[PDB]
């Protein structure tokens, strides 16, 4: 699965939350965290909106 | 150094080179390095600047290694050095955009006068060489004026301004009645 800043149906983190980057002069160097817990994200839409 | 210029209402183009010709990571960032436009792999990070609403780039060109950057509807504040840091070098464009107008708005008469105003951005030492349908080469700096304005002066005036090795043309529209 692919997602942006936040995934779905995917991995979890093993021990705790850590981060990934280098130098603090200009700092593009995208940072990444693995969040050692889970979260609930659930989207439902049965019909509820028949009018297109 | 490689400048560009604008017209307070136009767009402009700014260039980024790359030897791998491959769409590798470039970022467009102004003087003190805010992020403005950036290749993140196959994506464009509209940076957090004054230009969160304007700037752009031809997107296709990246897979060629030529990464552009445009500043649409330039106002004098988008006038600033930029930078492109494709792989190991940081090509800097420098954009000093202005615009200009005349005092008279809708109503003029024959024998009257009109003046000029060029809205330069700070740090500029230009020179305004301005023209007329009658060949009135108004030779001077910013505030160009003439004590003679006639029915023969009708028609717009090709005004121009030299800011560090370039100029760009200008209307000065003249209409009577």
């Amino acid at each position: 699965v692919v997602s942006t800043q936040l995934l779905l149906n995917g991995s979890l983190a093993e021990g705790e939350i850590i981060i990934r980057s280098e130098n603090l002069t200009n700092n593009v160097k995208t940072i990444l965290v693995h969040l050692n817990q889970s979260v609930e994200i659930v989207c439902t839409r049965p019909n509820n909106n028949t009018r297109k | 150094k490689k400048v560009v210029l604008g017209k307070k209402g136009d767009t402009v183009e700014l260039t980024c080179t790359a030897s791998q010709k491959k769409s590798i990571q470039f970022h467009w960032k102004n003087s003190n390095q805010i992020k403005i436009l950036g290749n993140q792999g196959s994506f464009l990070t509209k940076g957090p600047s004054k230009l969160n609403d304007r700037a752009d780039s031809r997107r296709s060109l990246w897979d060629q290694g030529n990464f552009p950057l445009i500043i649409k509807n330039l106002k004098i504040e988008d006038s600033d050095t930029y930078i492109c840091e494709v792989e190991d070098q940081k090509e800097e464009v420098q954009l000093l955009v202005f615009g200009l107008t005349a005092n008279s708005d809708t109503h003029l008469l024959q024998g009257q006068s009109l003046t000029l105003t060029l809205e330069s951005p700070p740090g500029s030492s230009p020179s305004v060489q301005c023209r007329s349908p009658r060949g009135k080469n108004i030779q001077g700096g910013k505030t160009l004026s003439v004590s003679q304005l006639e029915l023969q002066d009708s028609g717009t005036w090709t005004c121009t301004v030299l800011q560090n090795q370039k100029k760009v043309e200008f209307k000065i529209d003249i209409v009577v009645l």
